C-alpha cells in the first residue's frame, strides 16, 4: 500500500544520502520524485528514529550545511533494501522488450544491464529471456542516428 | 571456597576514575550555554538518575521536536572538537 511504499522510501533514503555526500534539496527531490514539503516531512521523520535505547549519539544524526544533506550516523543502515520479485521481473521484461527495438537503446548496453541485474538478484534461466543472444543485424545506421541525436549534427537518410 | 574470586566487588580504581570523569565532564559542560547544557543533561540522563525522551524535553522546553533534535546535533558536533575531546580521550 501507500504506507509500505513510504516505509521503503524512508528506509532507502539513508543509503542514497550516504552515496552522495552533499546532495542538495533539488537533486534529492528530483531523484525521489516528491514535493519539497513531502521530502521535508520524510526527512524530519527519519531524523528522530534510530537505535534502541534512544540516545542522541545512537539514533540517526544529520548535518545541515545551508541547503545540503549529509549523514553522520547511519545507525546500521549501510545498504539499500533488496529487490522484490515483481519489480525485478518488470525491469527485466522492460529491458528485454526495449533491446529488440532498433535505435532506442544500444543492444550492448541492454545486454550488460540484463547480465548485471541478473547477477545482483541471482536469477536463473527460469525467467524472461530474449530470442537472439547477439543480434548482429544492425547495419550501423542506428548508431549513427543516435550519435547525431546526441551531438546535434546533420544526417543524411535514404 | 577460599579460591573463588568475588567478581562483583568494586575494583577501588574504577570508582575514583569514575568520580574524576564526572568532575571533568561537569567542567567541560560548564563551558557551554545553559540551554545546551540542560538539554544534554536531560537527554543523556546526567541530571539525577535516568534519561528522558526527545518529545518529553521538547514539551518541557516548549519547542518543536525538530528544534530539539537540531540543538542536540549542533551540541554534539561542537563537543567533537579536539579542544573539548583531548581531555576526555584518556578516559576511554
Amino acid at each position: 500500500s501507500q504506507v509500505s511504499t513510504r516505509l521503503v522510501r524512508l528506509l532507502n533514503m539513508v543509503p542514497y544520502f550516504q552515496a552522495n555526500p552533499k546532495v542538495t534539496r533539488a537533486e534529492a527531490a528530483a531523484a525521489l520524485g516528491v514535493t519539497g514539503k513531502q521530502l521535508d516531512a520524510d526527512l524530519d521523520q527519519l531524523w528522530m528514529c534510530g537505535l534502541p535505547g534512544y540516545s542522541p549519539g545512537d539514533l540517526i544524526d544529520f548535518d545541515f550545511v545551508g541547503d545540503t544533506i549529509e549523514v553522520t550516523f547511519s545507525a546500521g543502515v549501510d545498504h539499500p533494501l533488496r529487490l522484490t520479485s515483481t519489480e525485478a521481473t518488470g525491469i527485466l521484461v522492460a529491458l528485454r522488450a526495449l533491446v529488440d527495438v532498433p535505435g532506442m537503446v544500444d543492444p550492448e548496453a541492454a545486454r550488460s544491464a540484463i547480465a548485471k541485474i541478473e547477477s545482483a538478484v541471482g536469477s536463473q534461466r527460469a525467467v524472461v529471456e530474449g530470442i537472439t543472444e547477439d543480434t548482429s543485424a544492425e547495419p550501423g545506421a542506428a548508431a549513427t542516428v543516435r550519435t547525431a541525436v546526441r551531438e546535434n549534427r546533420a544526417l543524411t537518410l535514404e | 571456597g577460599d579460591f573463588i574470586e568475588d567478581s562483583e566487588a568494586v575494583v577501588a580504581v574504577d570508582a575514583v576514575s569514575f568520580t574524576l570523569l564526572q568532575d571533568q565532564l561537569q567542567s567541560v559542560l560548564e563551558t557551554l550555554s545553559e540551554r545546551e547544557a540542560g538539554v544534554v543533561r536531560l537527554r543523556f540522563g546526567l541530571t539525577d538518575g535516568q534519561p528522558r525522551t526527545l518529545d518529553e524535553i521538547g514539551q518541557v522546553y516548549g519547542v518543536t521536536r525538530e528544534r530539539i533534535r537540531q540543538i542536540e546535533s549542533k551540541t554534539m558536533s561542537k563537543l567533537r572538537h579536539p579542544s573539548r575531546s583531548q581531555v576526555l580521550r584518556d578516559y576511554l
